[PDB]
Formats: structure tokens, C-alpha cells, sequence
């Protein structure tokens, strides 16, 4: 995430952060029917409704923490958004207009590589980020 | 104007696995839609993405029905229900055609991936796809066949017993493109697949 | 009129071989519900499609245990 | 909730707590947009409302005692 803030300053856009892990259910990225008082959209719509334009730098956690224990995958959904053309068709369940996530730039980000969502496996570029020694831990101690 | 208004013609269609040309009918003038669909092993739960309408689901299933049924014809896996799951994209929500947009290239389409055998370009099918493999007549074939003949392709393999509607058309639309009589999915399977099997 | 847009004089309907015909009746008129049934190798369970309530599951398996009585 | 109390006189602020535990929505703390009569806001507004001053202590209480079914 300070990749991201560092990232965010360079295109000096308005950085965000939203938790992925622990997601079981589709409606929980997804949004719910119009179905009882206070119905609530997906995590990623309300996220946007956080910011205030629609070509913000926006990270996610833990894409790889995803679940669910019927028929279909998350990733359906995150393959959705990630072709910013594909972006305007949008699923949703709160609203049903497809939003145009396609000026929101993604940056993402999965402890595992291996745990991501096999759907989502394809077009990923695995930048792994290494471990750090007791020098340069003691550098970016003395520094950061 | 500068950029083309479409993609270039034969280039946004290239022979691939999981690529889908099927033919789609549009109130305000038909369309070709470009069907995907995702098949690498997994343990046999179904996707659907697009905003569509739950019809597609039970033409898939139907697909995977077929499949199940005449699997070893071409070497598709031996127990693949439970270990490989689909992940369909469909360009648009759903047709105004009731019942399935289009069955049997969807049957293929799944074909296709489940035996990662690239689908043939210049053809393109469209027609509703049932559980005992049988190509049902779909109508409306004359927005389908004039969007097939915009879509730059000449080879439109139709459902057999839509043979009579070749006698209602005018023959400015039947003669520039050429079409094939199918009544089992297994018939077009051979004929929307680069190899035999 | 053109082609016979319906059937003819049904002595030979469509090639019916793992599908039966089937009579009923709708606010529109009777139809014929040719009911379409795929026996594909599997795990022994059912599975309904055409949005059915379990009135039709129930149904579905009452036939199931007829032949189930009958099986030879 | 005593040892709170304690720093409140030390810090010599005027305490406060609220049971946020039990709460099973996040409408009981964000309320709910103003549309009827009963329009009521969420539980820290509550807590500062009651709390006359800008800068009380207040107390989450129980705040591993929460559960999210429903309402956000
Ligand atoms: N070479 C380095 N590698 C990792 N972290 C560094 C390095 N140099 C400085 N840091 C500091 O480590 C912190 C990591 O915090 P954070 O970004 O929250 O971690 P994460 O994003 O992995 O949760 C950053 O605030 C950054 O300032």
C-alpha cells in the first residue's frame, strides 16, 4: 500500500484501499436486491461512492482470499473488471446500470499468487516482491 | 472521421478456443455476438457473467448435457463434471428472442474449450440448442442472416428444419451466403472445430 | 400464406426418441408439453430444469420410484 | 470502565461509555438517511449528543461484541 501511495503521488490521483480477504459470498462483492430496508451494493461500488471521481488510483487486498461455497467464483465478477472496456458491463445487483470502471486504474494485491482465483489466473504479472536483509532493513529503518 | 467506428474486418475474428462468433438478433438491426467462455480444470461449479438473464444457464447446462452424452466421440474428458468448471462472458445481457439467444454455438463453444480446439472463423451459427442434441428452428433467421452477411461471412450453417424458411427469403439474402442443414450438435461439431475431433 | 408456419397433421411430429409428448393445460389454451428428459451418467440425483417447484420434483420421483419397483 | 474513569480525572474530561456491543447492523451507528419521523442517527452521535462537550473520552464498550448479518 505505500507502493500504492507512492504510485497515487506519481499520477497524483486520489488513492484508496479496500479489504478482499475473508470475502465467502458474491453478494458480499456483488451487490444485494432491492429486497429489504438499506439494500447494499458491492463493497467496490460503495468504495467508489467513497471518491469523488472516476479515475482515481484504487487498490485491493488479498484478491487471493476469495470464496464461495456455490456455483460460480468471484473471479467472474474480477475478470469483468479487468478488461476496462469489459469494465462497462459492470455486475450489480443493488443497481443494475453496469458502472465504467474504466479510468479507475488497478493495482492489486495477493500475499499467495497460487491461492488467487484460478479464472483470475490469467493476465497477472507477478512483480514478487522480496524479502529484505538486516542491512537493508537497517537502511530503510535509518531512512523510511 | 479518423478511427473505424467497428473493428477491422477478419481481425476482431481470429480462430480461437474460446472465442464464440454467434449470431444474435437486435430489435434495431442484428448483431454478432463473440461468445467467451473460460474451461481449465476445476471441480465442475458453473459461471455466468454479463447481466444475463438465467435462460443462458439452462442452455449451458443443456450444453454440458450433450457433452455428457457423446463425450468420448472426441476425446473430451472422460469425468469432467466434477473437475473442470465454466466460466462463460457473454457481450450483452440477454435477446428479446425468448428462450436461448443461441444453443448450439454455445454447445460448441464449451466443446471447443473443454478439447482446447480452436473454433473455425468465416462461419457463423446461431440456433437453440436441446438436451437430446436436437437443433430446434429458430426464427427471426432474416436479421441473423443479414448481420452474417455484414459480419463479412459467407458460410451460416442453419437448423434443418429451418430448411423451409430458404423458400421465403428473397434470394438476394439466400444466394450470397452459403448455408448448411444441421439437426444434431454433434453434426456442427465437426464443423466449428480446426481439427476433426 | 407461405411455408405451413405449424406443423401438418401431426402422423409424423419431430424425432422423438428420448423425449414424450405430452398434454396440459394454460390460461392461453391447451399446448402439448413434449417433456425433454437427458439421462446423462452421473452421481444419481436429479436435476429439474424449466424453474419447477418441488410439486413437479415430487412427481419426477414418484415416476422414479414406479420404475424403481420395476426396474427388470 | 473504571480504569477509563480513572483517566477521565486524570485527563479531567467528563466520561462517558456506550454498549456497542450486541449491535448487529452498521445502520446502529451510521442511522439511516432522514425519511419519517423516528429518523434517528447512530450510537456515538447518541454518545456525544448527551456528552455536552467537543473533546469527552468515551468508551467503546464491547466492541469485540458485534455481529454483521444484515444493514451493512
Ligand atoms: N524497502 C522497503 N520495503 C518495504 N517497506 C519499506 C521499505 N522501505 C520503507 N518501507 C516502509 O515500510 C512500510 C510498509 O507499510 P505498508 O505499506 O502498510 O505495508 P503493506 O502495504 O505490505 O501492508 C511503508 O510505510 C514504508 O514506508
Amino acid at each position: 500500500t505505500s507502493l500504492g501511495r507512492s504510485i497515487a503521488r506519481s499520477m497524483n490521483r486520489k488513492f484508496h484501499r479496500i479489504s478482499l480477504g475473508g470475502v465467502r459470498d458474491e453478494a458480499e462483492i456483488r451487490g444485494h436486491r432491492r429486497t429489504y430496508i438499506g439494500a447494499m451494493p458491492g463493497k467496490l461500488i460503495h468504495a467508489m461512492k467513497q471518491v469523488g471521481v472516476i479515475n482515481p488510483v484504487i487498490l485491493l487486498d488479498e484478491i487471493d482470499k476469495m470464496s464461495s461455497d456455490w456455483r460460480g467464483d468471484p473471479a467472474s465478477a474480477m475478470l469483468e473488471v479487468l478488461d476496462p472496456e469489459q469494465n462497462n458491463t459492470f455486475t450489480d445487483h443493488y443497481l443494475d446500470v453496469p458502472y465504467d470502471l474504466s479510468k479507475v486504474f488497478f493495482i492489486t494485491t495477493a500475499n499467495t499468487l497460487q491461492t488467487i482465483p484460478r479464472p483470475l489466473l490469467d493476465r497477472m504479472e507477478v512483480i514478487e516482491i522480496p524479502g529484505y536483509t538486516n542491512m537493508e532493513k537497517q537502511a530503510i529503518a535509518r531512512q523510511y | 472521421l479518423g478511427i473505424p467506428r467497428y473493428r477491422p474486418d477478419k481481425a476482431e475474428t481470429e480462430p480461437q478456443v474460446g472465442t464464440a462468433q454467434g449470431l444474435a438478433w437486435t430489435p434495431v438491426g442484428g448483431t454478432l455476438l463473440t461468445i467467451e467462455v473460460a474451461a481449465v480444470p476445476g471441480s465442475g461449479k458453473l459461471s455466468l457473467t454479463g447481466q444475463l438473464g438465467e435462460v443462458m444457464k439452462e442452455s449451458a447446462q443443456a450444453a454440458l448435457t450433450y457433452l455428457r452424452a457423446h463425450t468420448q466421440d472426441y476425446g473430451l474428458p472422460e469425468d469432467f463434471y466434477n473437475k473442470v468448471d465454466l466460466h462463460v462472458h457473454v457481450p450483452d445481457g440477454a435477446t428479446p428472442k425468448d428462450g436461448p439467444s443461441a444453443g448450439i454455438t454455445m454447445a460448441t463453444a464449451i466443446a471447443s474449450a473443454l478439447s482446447r480446439r480452436p473454433a473455425r472463423m468465416d462461419i457463423a451459427m446461431t440456433g437453440e440448442v436441446s438436451l437430446r442434441g436436437k437443433v430446434m428452428p429458430i426464427g427471426g433467421v432474416k436479421e441473423k442472416l443479414l448481420a452474417a452477411h455484414q459480419a463479412g461471412i459467407h458460410k451460416i450453417v442453419l437448423p434443418k428444419d429451418n430448411e423451409a424458411q430458404l423458400e421465403e427469403l428473397p434470394k438476394e439474402v439466400l444466394e450470397g451466403l452459403e448455408i448448411k442443414l444441421v439437426e444434431d450438435v454433434g453434426e456442427v461439431l465437426e464443423y466449428l472445430l480446426l481439427p476433426e475431433p
